[PDB]
């Protein structure tokens, strides 16, 4: 049929505590349709999960194909992202089902949590058809367990632990993919339109992770260059899939026998256009190696794409220094070799600071 | 045949090599190599060889190794076998207490002199213990 469902009310809402772990981790979960709007959603986060707005917007995208990944990448990977979104207030985005970087970031989440205190907000968004118990998640406002073992044979996903939050998005389907990326990209698009609380002017900043990914990862990011206010994107180059081709292509740029690489049909299909309007876009995206080149952390590197990738002034990126409580950023990126400052931005810095 | 080097091989390790030999070499499915494992108190072994990428465990095995490390005193391999999918809330039941009660594969104990004291001396020989006895000696004790 042509989605035609019944516009019922949400009968699940509430919090799950998972059974099969080796910790003990409480999310809040609640179940909507693809159409709720952004405002709705996040007044929702900001009230009755009581999450405050953060100061930074990292999203995680990669291949949903259950994939691996060399062993010393994916602990600087896990080190870089665990620092990012702890020094600052950040969340995080992803999938939320425990296949391909979800699995990463969640053993990332792992080794952060026993090691330190503080608390991470990671919000998973996920389709409601696809979780492997779609029963035993009805009690409303109330705590139902949940199993994380999981079988084959099932042929669905279980939602990964260690997240913070979850949102189901439905839309009447069932075991299929495809019904929540539109909701995710408007409340990122809603998220970044408000008004962060310096008087500068300046929007919460997203940026892009990019680990494996696939066909739909170029279209992806080329989509996220194309918006008004360009996303810096960061990609890894040791991962394998069409990152890797993305940082073949980063390279002696402005090659089309050493572009096959039969990923797609063969030689007949050739992704070029796309992947040179990402060329094109060059600027803003941003390429990871260890040890090949500078900002081997990447903590280091998701926090420098935000700075140029803004195209702001010197007062900005102070301020986004400052919110984000990063003095050796700002030592190190903004205050370099004649950075001309305007007349009096940096008694308005002090009186900030103070 | 499994050959041996100290430069290329990972496994520059004999002891490494050798136990492995007999777990690849076996050809068994992973519960008899963790059964295999558990009996040679080798944690290391079964975290590196056996829980791998996709081991597509059958139903009820890890269930059933739980049930054999908790008799012999394994504590390691209990908490390898929590950290992977297994429950205590769902794996725990009357009978299976019932049957960690009346173990033998650990070091000695004195409960039996005190089920015997509290019954009054008058228990036949191969008893079979069960909970109310447990909690008649809870309440003496």
């Amino acid at each position: 049929i042509s989605k035609h469902t019944q516009l019922s009310p949400t009968d699940a809402f509430g919090t799950i505590e998972f059974q099969g772990g080796g910790h003990s981790n409480k999310a809040m979960y609640v179940r909507v349709s693809f159409d709720t709007k952004p405002d709705l959603l996040l007044h929702l986060m900001t009230k009755e999960w009581q999450l405050e707005l953060p100061k930074l917007l990292i999203s995680v995208h990669g291949g949903l194909q259950n994939f691996e990944l060399q062993p010393k990448l994916k602990q600087v990977f896990g080190k870089g992202l665990i620092k990012a979104a702890m020094t600052t207030g950040a969340w995080i985005f992803t999938g939320g089902v425990n296949t391909g970087v979800i699995r990463h970031v969640g053993d990332a989440l792992k080794d952060h949590a026993s090691k330190s205190r503080g608390k991470i907000c990671t919000i998973g968004i996920a389709p409601w058809g696809i979780v492997e118990n779609q029963e035993d998640l009805i009690g409303r406002d109330v705590v139902r367990p949940y199993q994380t073992m999981s079988n084959p044979m099932s042929k669905l996903t279980v939602l990964n632990s260690m997240h913070s939050h979850f949102i189901l998005a439905d839309n009447g389907t069932t075991g299929k993919y495809g019904a929540e990326v539109k909701l995710r990209r408007q409340l990122e698009k809603h998220i970044s339109l408000q008004k962060i609380n310096t008087r500068i002017g300046q929007g919460v900043p997203v940026v892009a992770l990019i680990v494996e990914g696939g066909p739909n990862v170029i279209s992806i990011v080329l989509e996220y260059l194309r918006d008004t206010p360009p996303v810096p994107v960061v990609v890894c180059d040791g991962s394998g899939r069409a990152s890797d081709i993305l940082a073949f292509g980063h390279k002696y740029s402005e090659v089309t026998i050493q572009k096959t690489f039969t990923y797609t049909r063969t030689q007949a299909q050739h992704l070029f256009i796309i992947l040179m309007e990402c060329m094109k876009k060059k600027e803003l995206i941003t390429v990871f190696r260890m040890g090949s080149e500078g900002h081997q952390d990447i903590d280091l590197a998701i926090l420098t794409a935000l700075l140029k990738g803004a195209n702001a002034s010197a007062p900005d990126q102070l301020s986004l220094a400052l919110a984000w409580n990063r003095v050796d950023i700002a030592r190190s990126q903004i205050f370099i070799y004649g950075q001309q400052w305007p007349v009096g931005s940096l008694e308005q810095a002090m009186l900030d600071a103070l | 045949i499994t050959v041996f080097r100290m430069g290329s091989e990972g496994h520059q390790d004999i002891d490494l090599a050798i136990l492995t030999a007999l777990l690849k070499g076996a050809n068994a499915s992973a519960p008899d190599q963790l059964s295999l494992a558990l009996a040679w108190n080798r944690v290391d072994i079964a975290r590196s060889q056996i829980f791998i990428y996709g081991q597509q465990w059958p139903v009820g095995s890890l269930e059933q190794a739980m049930l054999d490390a908790l008799v012999l005193d394994r504590v390691d391999f209990v908490k390898l076998l929590i950290e992977n999918g297994v429950s205590m809330h769902r794996f725990l039941t009357i009978s299976r207490l019932e049957e960690l009660y009346n173990t033998r594969h650990g070091p000695s104990n004195t409960l039996y002199h005190l089920v015997r004291d509290v019954k009054k001396g008058n228990l036949p020989p191969d008893y079979r213990i069960s909970l109310i006895d447990i909690g008649l000696v809870i309440e003496y004790l």
